[PDB]
Formats: structure tokens, sequence, C-alpha cells
RNA sequence: UUACCGAUACCAAGCCAUAAAAAGAAGAAAAAAUUUUUUUUUAGAAUCUUUUUAUGAGUAGAAAAUCGUGGGGU
RNA sequence: AUUUCACUCAUAUUAAAUAAAAUAACUCCAAGUGGGCCAUUUUUGGUAAGCAGAACUGGCGAUGAGGGAUGCUCCUAACGC
RNA sequence: AUUUUAAAAUUAUUUGAAUUUUUCUUCUUAUAAUUUAAGUUGUUUCUAUACAGUACUUUCUUAACCCACUCGUCUUGAAACACGGACCAAGGAGUCUAGCAAAUGUGCAAGUGUAUAUGAUUCUUUAAACAUUUUACGCAUAAUUAAUGUAAUAUGUCCAUUGUAGAUUUGUGCCCCACUUUGCAUACAAUACCGGUAAGCAA
């Protein structure tokens, strides 16, 4: 009741912890969200703001999937998490997680 | 260095040529409410009620009446800024203006057009229509008075 | 070149933004500002711009003064863009629909037992984002201390603005200038 | 002059140097804003330096983007090169002045995976 | 709107169709008026000259 | 939706057709009355009488002088024109406040009687208009007509045709249709000035003066 | 030192800045030290009025209670 | 804090915005109060009117506590109750509260404001107001003068 | 009498800032390949984004936004 | 004279024009400034002065740009790139 | 991601008219397309079948055309035959406290601030943080008078003084309108009443 998506956005627009903004090349602000699929500062992307987000990470070597509450897990396999849980958002995991994987 | 209340008023309250003498005794019988506009005029042969050499000629509105005194509400021009100014005269300076009752005039006579113009349902303008464009006219003139000109040689 | 005034650029002399961090006031001033930008009802643009205003333009308004107003139309909602304080000077409250910025406890507790309703911003909008039946309410402003000094100075003729002084009695600005005595007065 | 290339469009490559830099040693080119009565510069003369001003300034839409149309990134560790993953076609990387070597060549296998491009790979090549 | 290049009316014709509907057939006129031929005119002074 | 959407198209289709006949009667107008000018010029020949034409009614304002070196007065009737650069031109009606005031300003400005080509012409390559709520303007080039139906359809004069005959005779509004038209900003002309100190009238090559047929010319040459 | 003593030069203009500012020009002057006795008399009238007023809306408000 | 100072703002301008012409010298004006009722009358005649002369009787030892007499209203007088008290009073008109407005700290009871109608109040304080006793008498109530 | 040259003034167009004004809490577009892959994006940061128009001299001075240095908590 | 009722006064051309008239008022808090100088015109003292002293307005001062070869003030015109 | 739409215009059709008898004659009934709408796209080269070259980018370098007077400074006015400055590096100037002020932020709000000081299961940080005894004082809530002092409608009605403009509302015919309806803030007054002082009376 004292706390929702919107004050949370308010608090954490400028003081966060994964906020990263290049000192050289002005333009360009991320967030190194574990929650965030594009790693912009917007609260319609953030995985601290939104309520429920099934973002694909990196984290520790191996490519890990994160769900919002908070769960992980570890192609076929992360599309039939993304059925399973998720509510064009979709695809673009995908696309990230392929990227991720081509990584290593 | 010299200002005092009469000072530069050699001429502004000097009395007209032939026209000296004292203020006229059916002056005294002007009429006057609180909102009417007045210009002050200052008649020299009364000393008593004399405003200052500024507000000679200047008008304004009636904000008090008593006696024999009339207080006037005169805007003066301070500098940066126009301040109203409480005047405190005699009848003998204060006399009614005329502009007001110009207005009065045209309201009356607009208020009869109106008037007019209902009893027909008309669409008759009121506001004063300033000198326009003239019209185009067809001016009958003989070829007997058109009187030719040359500029005049000189002398 | 172009013989404008000011040149060109449009002045707005009020405030633009709240100057304030505080992030529910922040929220709600979004809130209303969204609220006068799509139903242009006016109501919800001057909510919006008392949010913005500063803290002194907010002044407290007190209890009695708010019965007061809502004495003659009932039910519909009293909203008050500041703080409501409660008034020791009143023995009856009636049952009163406020909607404000701030309750004082005191005040809140005796709206409670009016039998009455105490509204959030946020409460009413969702109530009314018309704001139908609402009737705006502002406290007494230049009722301050501050404006007590403001206007013509003291010195001035027929001005009646609080000098700055010390303290108050004989010694302190009573003499020369403040009476017919001493040289002259006011 | 303008130095157009792409759409990329440059209002002054010139930098602009501090007035009388040239002139005593004391005085460094960095940009300065001359004060007082008489400067030449201020009073905007004929012939002297000119004063920086907001009419130069880059398209918005252009602005901090370098030749290759890419802002340019910094990145001091493999953490901060993944916020650009989805971004490989807008951010170019560049490895901080700092990193040791190892770590360089890490961050450029990095960058060559992610298909990002590294401004300043040949440090220490 | 996005403000697009400001077109002339005077020429680009479309715009000035747009501008002015009517116009259309006052050009339609013009160009009658232009079309006939000169031995027309010439026929039309001597008439002109005895009026 | 659609239907409504449907309806709008009908009401603008039939706006068009009634500007459409507008434009026409006002071109019959306008040639007529030139026709019945010279009748009435042959009648006056014809007897001992002359005629007058009437005072043309608009006179058309360009400014010469710039911002610098004014006095105050002369200021405050640019500003009340709305002529506020070198070359800003405006219409204006002729009156006897206005004359007044043109005359206070005479030797800074150029002015004289626009003749209907020449308003037509300024109109369509000129002609910027004031779009928006009193006091934030924005000036958009005309293009459209439906730009202009918003804030003179309640005076009905939809289309620059209407505007551009309001503003050749000073008809029911036209004063509306000046305030909504955006100060002219004209070129400088393309064979150049005579001498922008001395008058027009002035035996000596000048400007200044009341150009009332050369006017137009003017216009035509920094169009 | 010889200086220039006075000039009434560019005051016009800093006066014309914030132009010459009118009389705010308010409905009602405070009638303090105007005509006495009659308006003693207008006081006591409008007074008069007043209550008048009042025993008018005590009169209505008996007449709803019924 | 010094980072959100002017001077900071100012740092690289001559004057430090203190005046080109008109430097910033030290104590222009003299010292502290100085020429008041002379280079300085205007500003003492405007701001501060009655300030210079001496005015009305010494009292060569004051003693404030002698005079200390608290006010409160009558107005305020129901408000020191508790709201149920309040209420409870209210319904029973048949007992009316006594009030010691000294053992809440006040000296003297003043009469501005309105008291609810019929409802007698007992008052004891030291000093009372003869508009305030005459108010609480009008609503049937009594001042019990204390010490 | 023409013609021409000629400003940081004027006009037309762009871009920059300032001011104001409109207005804003869901979706596949194209190309290259050979019906399916690949290449780009697939926006929604309220002092923010998109667009619009006007405007831009400046000492004394005032304000705002930034920038940097020594240390502190994070 | 005040108050409450009445009837009834042009109004989208808006009680004569015209008006980038609310960029207005007003309140507060302050800064700098309070040596000025020049030009046309009116003008006082002075033989006169690039002299001293004034009036209306514009400038310079705070201002560059084009012209006046050159110039703080003359003319053109005020300046984002 | 629907005002790059809608219309205009144009092309080929289809129905009805017109006096401007016209291969651009106009309106209009319907349908497709196109651009004169609805701010530049296309074709062919070239760089080039290159990893840097002599090309391309850019830094520096002189040239050259045109311009450009030593900065700071006080001054009506400085390039001045006004002063300060040979050069360079480091240091080098509106600060801090007391009280007041307005501004704004914040908490609380007829209160507020826990002052000293105590208390603790407080003790690297702990010189802070927490807690406040199982009617302290400040400022404010009342003013005014030299003063003994006196102290804000006035118990008919818990009601909340009267106007004129005034936000918001309530209705009538979702912003303007023209009425009603309520009358915030505030401006402008008017009254009451409180303290003082006149004046009139006065135990
Ligand atoms: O205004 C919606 C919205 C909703 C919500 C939610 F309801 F989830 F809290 N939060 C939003 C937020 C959020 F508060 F930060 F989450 C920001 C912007 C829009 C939000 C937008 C609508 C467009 C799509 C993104 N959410
Ligand atoms: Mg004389
Ligand atoms: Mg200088
Ligand atoms: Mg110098
Ligand atoms: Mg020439
Ligand atoms: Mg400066
Ligand atoms: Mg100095
Ligand atoms: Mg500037
Ligand atoms: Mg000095
Ligand atoms: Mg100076
Ligand atoms: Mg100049
Ligand atoms: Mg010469
Ligand atoms: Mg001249
Ligand atoms: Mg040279
Ligand atoms: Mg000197
Ligand atoms: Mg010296
Ligand atoms: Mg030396
Ligand atoms: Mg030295
Ligand atoms: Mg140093
Ligand atoms: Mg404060």
């Amino acid at each position: 009741s004292n706390v929702s998506n919107a004050l949370v956005w308010e608090l954490t627009r400028k003081s966060n912890c994964f906020i990263k903004k290049n000192k050289a090349g002005k333009k360009g602000v991320f967030l190194c969200d574990p929650l965030n699929v594009n790693y912009k500062n917007t609260p319609s992307s953030s995985g601290l703001v939104k309520s429920n987000s099934t973002n694909v990470t990196l984290k520790d070597g191996k490519v890990v999937f994160s769900v919002k509450v908070n769960q992980h897990f570890k192609m076929k396999n992360v599309e039939k998490l993304l059925q399973q849980h998720g509510s064009k958002n979709k695809e673009k995991l995908l696309k990230k997680y392929k990227r991720l994987s081509k990584l290593y | 260095k010299s200002r005092g209340k009469r000072s530069g008023t050699r001429y502004k309250f000097s009395k007209k040529f032939r026209k000296h003498g004292e203020c006229t005794a059916n002056k005294y019988l002007e009429k006057l409410n609180y909102g009417d506009y007045v210009d002050i005029v200052c008649d020299s042969t009364q000393q008593k009620g004399m405003p200052f050499n500024y507000y000679h000629g200047k008008t304004g509105k009636i904000f008090h009446i008593t006696k024999r005194g009339v207080g006037v509400l005169v805007n003066k021009r301070v500098k940066h800024r126009i301040e109203q100014k409480k005047v405190c005269v005699r009848i003998e300076h204060v006399r009614k203006s005329r502009c007001n009752e110009d207005f009065l005039l045209r309201k009356i006579k607009n208020a009869e057009l109106i008037k007019e113009a209902k009893l027909k349902n008309e669409h008759i303008n009121i506001k004063r229509k300033t000198e326009g464009p003239k019209p185009a006219a067809m001016i009958k003139v003989p070829p007997s008075k058109i009187i030719t000109i040359e500029p005049l040689p000189f002398y | 070149g172009i013989a404008l005034k000011n040149v060109g650029r449009i002045k707005k002399h009020g405030r633009k933004h709240l100057v304030s961090k505080n992030p529910y006031l922040r929220l709600l001033v979004k809130l209303y500002n969204f609220l006068a930008r799509r139903t242009n009802a006016n109501f919800n643009k001057i909510i919006a711009k008392r949010l913005i205003m500063p803290k002194r333009y907010r002044p407290p308004l007190s209890l009695s003064k708010l019965q007061y107003h809502m004495a003659n139309h009932p039910n519909d909602i009293a909203v008050v863009v500041g703080s409501i304080t409660d008034d020791k000077r009143l023995f009856s409250l009636k049952q009163l629909k406020v909607c404000a910025l701030r309750f004082t406890e005191t005040a809140r507790k005796r709206i409670e037992d009016a039998g009455g309703e105490c509204l959030t911003f946020d409460q009413l909008a969702l109530k009314y984002p018309t704001g139908k039946k609402c009737v705006l309410l502002r406290g007494p402003t230049k009722a301050r201390t501050a404006e007590k000094h403001f206007g013509k100075a003291p010195g001035k003729p027929k001005s009646k603005a609080r000098p700055y002084v010390r303290s108050k009695g004989r010694k302190f600005e009573k003499a020369r200038g403040r009476r017919k005595s001493r040289a002259y007065k006011k | 002059a303008v130095k157009k290339v792409g759409k990329i469009i440059k209002k002054r490559t010139k930098k602009f140097t501090r007035f009388q830099s040239n002139r005593f040693m004391r005085v460094k080119p960095a940009w300065r804003k001359p004060r007082g009565i008489d400067c030449r510069v201020r009073r905007r003369y004929k012939g002297t330096n000119l004063m920086p001003s907001i009419g130069y300034g880059s398209n918005k839409k252009t602005k901090f983007l370098l030749p290759n149309n890419k802002y340019k990134y910094v990145v001091k560790n493999v953490k901060e090169m993944e916020p650009l993953i989805m971004n490989h076609t807008k951010y170019c990387v560049q490895i901080a002045h700092n990193v040791s070597s190892k770590k360089r060549k890490q961050i450029i296998e990095r960058a060559k995976q992610m298909n990002v491009s590294v401004i300043n790979a040949k440090a220490r090549l | 709107k996005k403000r697009l290049q400001n077109k002339n009316s005077l020429t680009n014709f479309a715009v000035r169709c747009r501008l002015n509907p009517a116009y259309k057939l006052l050009r339609s006129l013009a160009v009658l008026r232009m079309r006939k031929s000169i031995l027309e005119k010439s026929k039309n002074k001597k008439e002109k000259r005895v009026q | 939706a659609a239907k409504k959407i449907k309806t709008l198209k009908l009401i603008n289709k039939k706006k068009r057709n009634d500007l459409r006949q507008r434009t026409l009667r006002y071109e019959e107008e306008y040639e007529s009355e030139r026709k019945k000018i010279i009748e009435l010029k042959r009648e006056a020949r014809k007897n001992n009488c002359f005629y007058r034409e009437a005072e043309k009614k608009v006179v058309f304002v360009i400014r010469l002088k710039g911002v610098n070196k004014l006095p105050p007065k002369v200021r405050s009737v640019f500003r009340l024109l709305r002529l506020l650069q070198v070359h800003n031109g405006v219409f204006v009606k002729v009156n006897k406040a206005t004359k007044e005031m043109l005359k206070i300003v005479e030797p800074y400005v150029t002015y004289g009687y626009p003749t209907l080509s020449t308003v037509r012409k300024l109109l369509y390559k000129r002609g910027y208009v004031r779009v928006g709520k009193v006091r934030r303007y924005a000036r958009k080039k005309i293009q459209d007509n439906a730009d202009i139906s918003k804030h003179l359809g309640k005076y009905n004069v939809h289309g620059i045709e209407d505007m551009v005959y309001q503003l050749y005779t000073c008809g029911p509004v036209f004063k509306k249709v000046n305030n909504f038209l955006w100060a002219f900003k004209l070129k400088p002309p393309r064979k150049g000035f005579k001498a922008k100190r001395h008058a027009f009238n002035e035996p000596r090559p000048g400007d200044w003066g009341n150009r009332e047929a050369h006017i137009n010319e003017l216009i035509n040459r920094m169009i | 030192a010889k200086s220039k003593n006075h000039t009434n030069h560019n005051q016009n203009r800093k006066a014309h800045k914030n132009g010459i500012k009118k009389p705010k020009k308010h409905k009602f002057m405070s009638r303090k030290g105007l005509d006495p006795n009659f308006f003693r008399n207008q006081k006591y009238c409008l007074k008069g009025i007043q209550k008048k007023k009042k025993e008018l809306k005590l009169k209505a408000k008996q007449e709803k209670n019924n | 804090a010094t980072r959100f100072k002017k001077n900071r703002k100012k740092r690289g301008h001559v004057s430090a915005g203190h005046g080109r012409v008109g430097k910033h010298r030290k104590h222009p004006g003299g010292r502290g109060k100085a020429g008041g009722l002379h280079h300085m009358r205007i500003n003492f005649d405007k701001y501060h009117p009655g300030y210079f002369g001496k005015v009305g009787m010494r009292h060569l030892n004051l003693l404030k506590n002698r005079t200390y007499c608290p006010t409160i209203n009558v107005d305020k007088l129901w408000g020191l109750l508790p709201e149920e008290k309040k209420k409870e009073f209210s319904e029973n008109k048949d007992i009316a509260p006594v009030i010691d407005v000294t053992r809440k700290g006040y000296f003297k009871v003043l009469g501005n404001g309105k008291l609810k109608h019929n409802q007698p109040i007992v008052v004891k304080a030291r000093y009372f107001s003869s508009v305030a006793e005459k108010k609480i008498k009008a609503v049937g109530g009594q001042c019990i003068l204390v010490a």
C-alpha cells in the first residue's frame, strides 16, 4: 500500500547501483539489471520497476534464464521456459539468448 | 532654488484681457455629484481655495463635496509612474467638464437608435464611423468655371 | 533586427516544475499534470498548479474554516491542496468529506470522530477524475507573519506594516516618527 | 569551414584556442572566455579568434556519433561489456586506458563474439 | 504536423488548385482565350476603329 | 467512427463547392467593377463633368528604416501597425486615425494602393498565417484551406481567395483577416531602391513617399 | 570638482521601460476623512438595511421550519 | 555548502560581482549602525520609524514574573477538554465541567470568541476580562477566582 | 538614365540553443539471399520523447545548466 | 446615497481606429549604478572653444558588422552557427 | 504503427448538366491507378575486387588572398606619448561564526524545538545513535498603553460580521457562451469590537 512501481522508479531513476552512463560520449545511460531485456534506463523495461520480467542473463559463464517472487533456470529449452512463464518481447528475448550463446 | 506655490504663474493665473472683475453669480449654481468629471480652471480673483500651478487645466473625477469645497482626483505623472492626487478646491476654480456630456448625448442618441432597430428587428451600426475613404462621385462642372493655374513669377 | 518586447521569447513568471524532491509528491504532480492535459476540465489544472506551488502558498487550512465553507452545500467533497489543521475553538464537527495533501493527526482524528472521510489526492482523483461535486479551498495566505512586513514600509503614511524590531515595549521603535510628540508620526 | 562526411555534419573542426595563447607561454590553448574592457575578442573585431557559441553545436540526432556512427562507450570490464549485447550497431567499445594487457585481450575477444566494434584494439598489441 | 517544404502555390499546380478550387475553371478560360486565331482579332480591329 | 469521418468528408466537399462558387462570383465582380470604371470615365469625357475614382480603401505599407535611431512615437506607431523588421509589409485599412499614423511614420515607410493581382501574389508566395491559441501564434504558411477555416469559419471567409477579396476591398470582415495574416516578410527589391533617405515625391530619386500606383510595382520587384 | 549637477536626460526613457503605471482605480475608495455627518448617516442607513435583510432571512427560516 | 555559493559561480569574472566602477571597499557606509540620523537618516525613517529618542517611564527593577499572566480566550476553553469528555458534557446539560485554567498554565481569561450556547462552564482563574466574565455568565457559567 | 558591385541588415533552406506551443502512459517494416534463413532496427528515460513557430548584441550585474580539483559516505 | 427588485442597453465586429495588447498586474528578495559623454534641433553664459550649462530624442557608454581612406558617437544596420 | 491519411491534381474509363463549342472545356455519379499531392530519388561510374600508397581522413607546415594594434586596468574615451606586466613553475583573494531576513526544501503543526541534563544490555567506529523520567524555557497562540494596567461581534446562534469583483462547484438552455447556484485565496472598501488618545457625560 506504501510501495508501487511508479514510486520505485522515482526512488531509483537516478540513484541505482546498476546504472552505468558513458562519461566519454555523454549520450547513453545503461542499466546493468539482472532482469533487463534491453539495458535501457526506462521504467517500462527495468527489472526493478516491472512486476513481471523474464530476462536472459550470462551471470557466471553459463547462460541463465531469470524469471520474476524470483526464479532461475538454464534454445529449445529457453523457448519452452518462455512459453511456460511469460506474459514481441519473447522474440526479443530469444534474439538476446542467441547473441549470448555466441559469446564464450 | 525658488519653488513656491505660485511660481512661474505670471500668465497662468492672470485674468484674460477685458475679463477681470470677479466670478459670475451664476457659476456657483453649477450642480456637482460624486462621480462627475471636472476641469480645474483657477480664477485668481478668489485667492481662497486656490489649487497648485500644475492642476490648472487638468480634469478629474469628483470624489468629495463640502460646503464650498470640491475634492478632485487628478492624475499626476511623477517620473516613472502616474499617481492619483486629491486636490481640494473651491467652486470658483472648479468647472464642469464638457466631454462627458458629449458622450452623454451620443449615448442618448444610440439608445433611441437601438429602440428604433428593435421596433423593426434590424442590424443598425452604432459605432462612430471615422472619416474613411470617399466614395466614387461624378461632379458636373462647366468649362467656363474651370480656372487654369500656373506658378507665379517672382517679384 | 526586430523591434519587439523582451525580443521574441514569451515571459512566464511562475513555477514550472516543483523544486521539491518528495517522491510521492512528484508522483502526485505527474498524475495531476496528466489529468490536466487529457481532461481540460480546468479543475485538474488548478490542482496541479497548487501542487507545484511553494509551501508558503499552501497555507494550512483550519478545520473550522473548512466547516464554514462547507456550510452551504453538503455531501460534496472539499479539496484542500495543503495541510489541514484542527481547531480547539470548534465544539462540533459535521460529517465532512475532505481531500487534503496533509492532515495533522489530531485533525484527522477529529474528522474520523465526526464520522467523516479523509481522502488523499490519489483517492480523490480515483473518485472524481473530472473533479465533479468538488470544492477547492485555500488557507489564508496573506495572514502569514512574513506578509505583515511587506507592502508600504512603516515610515510611509497610512501603512500598516510591522517594522522589523528586536522585541516590543517603550524602548523599541516607539518614539520619533511614531507619535505627534516626537517629530512626526508614522 | 563545415565538414560533411556522411549525414554527419561538423560545423567547426578547428579548436577554439584561448586568446593570446599563441603569444605568451603561460597562457594555455584551453578555451577561457575573455572578460574586462577592451578585449577585441569579446568585442568580436574582424580578424581575431572566435568565441565558442551555442550555434556551433551539432544536430541533436548525430551529436556524440563518431565517424563510425556509433556512440563511444568506455569499457573497464566484461560486466560492463555486457550492457551492449543488444546494441552492437549503435555503441562501439573503447577499452579503458588503464587496463592490463591480458584483460584488454579478453575484452577484445568478448567484443568479437558480440560483433561489437573496438575503437582502440591495438593498444599493447 | 511535421513541416514539409512549404510548396509554392503560384507554380505547383496541384497546391494552387487545393488553395482555390475555382482556379481550374479560370485557367481553362484563360487557355481558351489564348487559343483563338489572330485573324479574328485582326477583323475585330476594324470594328473597334469604327466604334 | 467511419460514418463520422465520411460525414466530415462530405461537409468538407460541400464547403469546397461553396468556396468555388464564391470565388467565381468574386471574379465576376472584379471585371465588372473595372468595366464600370471605364464606362464612367467615358461618360465624364463625353460630358464636361469629371469623374473622381473612390479612394482605394486599403493601403499596403512596407518599412524602410531599421530598428536603430528611431523616435519613440514612430516606434509605437510601427508596433501598432505590426511592422517590426526593415522589409515587413502589411495591409492597413485607410481611415482618419490610420492616415494620421502613416503621416507620423511617413519618412520611414513606403505605402500605396496595392492592386488586386499584386495582393493575390503576396497572399500566395509570401502569405504566412498565425495558427494557435491567442498570444501563442506560430507563423505557418497557408497551403491548405483547412488551416484558415478554423479561425475564420465564423466570419464566412473560408479559403485564400475569400481572404484576398477581403484584403482588396474592405469588406464586412477585413480587420480580422489582416490580424490573422502574419506580417509579410519581404525580400529586398531585385532592381534595388532609388534612395531610402529622400521622398518618392521629391524631384530627385527617393522612396519614403506615398507611392500610390507604383507600390504594386515595388512589391512585384521585391516579391 | 565641477560636475554635471543636473540632467533630466534618459529619465523619460527609464520611466517608459516599465511604462507610466496608471492608478489601479479601485471601485471603493476609503471614505474615511471624507464629508462627515453625511457619511455617518449613510453608515446608519446601511446598518438598517442589513438589519432588515437579517429579519427577512429569519422570517424565511421560520417559514421553512413551519 | 561552499559548492553552491554564488562566489564560486562568479569565479572567472573580474570584480567577483561587486561592481567594476564602484568597487567593494571595507565598511563604505560606515561601521555598524553608523550615520543613523545623518547620511542614513532616510533609511531609518522609512524602515524604522520610531527608532530614535526615548519615551515613557523608566522601570528600574522590572522582575517580569510579577507581571506574568499568560492569556487564553474563552473560544479555546472547551478545547482544553478531551473530545470524548467534551461530547459527554454536550450530551449532559445537567452537569457542568470545572476548568482549572491555572493548572493548565494560564493566568488570565479573555473573551475572544463564542462559547457553545446554554452549556454552562465553571471557570477557575486568577484574572478575567469583564467581557469574558459576561460571556461565561450569559451561558450560565461562573468564574471562581483562584490564587 | 540604366546596369552592376556591395553587409553580421532582408529573404529562402539547414542545423544549434532559448522561449513558448501543440501532444504523448504497444506495433513488424524493408532489403538481401535461396517458400525459408540472414541483415538492421522493433522507441515510450515526464526538467523525458516527438513535432511546431518565433527569437539569438551586450559591460556593471543577476540567474541557470554544466565542468574540473582535494577529501567523505555509498 | 446606499440596498433589493424591475423593465433593457451595440457585442462576434467586438458602444472610434490599430495593436507578436497578459511578454500583464502585483508582491518579495537582492545586485549593480548614482564621475558620464556625443549627435540633430531649441537653448543660457561666454569673442569663441573638441568650453561651461540646460531642454526633446536618439546614440555611445555596454556594440561589433558594411560604408565614411583612417576615427567611441556620422550614415546603413544592430550580431547564433 | 492512420492526418505520407482526407482531399487536390493527373491518367483511362462511367452518369448527368452547363455557354466560356473548346484533343488541358468545366463541374459531378462512381472505379482503379499514378504525382504536379505527401521537403530527392534514380541510373552509370569511381574509390576498388583496397587493408594503406603518392588515393582517402586528420594533425602539424609553411605559403598565399583578405583581415587583424599589447593584454589587464581606472576611465565619457586606451593601440596609446596612461599605469602594471622580461619569462616560467608552484602558492595566491567574498571566507567562517554570531544574530536577523526573505527565498525555497523538509517535519511537525496551536503548537513547535527534548536546552542543559539524565537513562541505557551505549562504548574499535560511538565525541553518534537511541531514549526522555512510572506545567523547564524559547519563539508562537493577543494586542495595546509611559504607565497602576486593560484586553478583541456576544448568548441572541457549534454559529463562523456586510459588500463589490473572484477560483471551484450545483443546476439550466466538455471547454467557451447567457443565466441561475455557491463566494476559496486576494484586492478593494464598510462595519463591529479591543488597547490608547480626544470629546460628552460622570460616582
Ligand atoms: O503507463 C503504463 C504503465 C503501467 C505500469 C504499471 F501499471 F505496471 F505499473 N507502470 C508503468 C511505469 C512504471 F511505473 F514504472 F512501471 C512506467 C511507465 C508506464 C507504466 C505503461 C503504458 C504503456 C506501456 C508501458 N506501461
Ligand atoms: Mg513663460
Ligand atoms: Mg570601453
Ligand atoms: Mg586596453
Ligand atoms: Mg543605390
Ligand atoms: Mg559579465
Ligand atoms: Mg577592481
Ligand atoms: Mg545573449
Ligand atoms: Mg563613483
Ligand atoms: Mg564605465
Ligand atoms: Mg552603433
Ligand atoms: Mg574622410
Ligand atoms: Mg538618418
Ligand atoms: Mg589591414
Ligand atoms: Mg580621465
Ligand atoms: Mg594609478
Ligand atoms: Mg614595467
Ligand atoms: Mg611581476
Ligand atoms: Mg596555481
Ligand atoms: Mg522559511
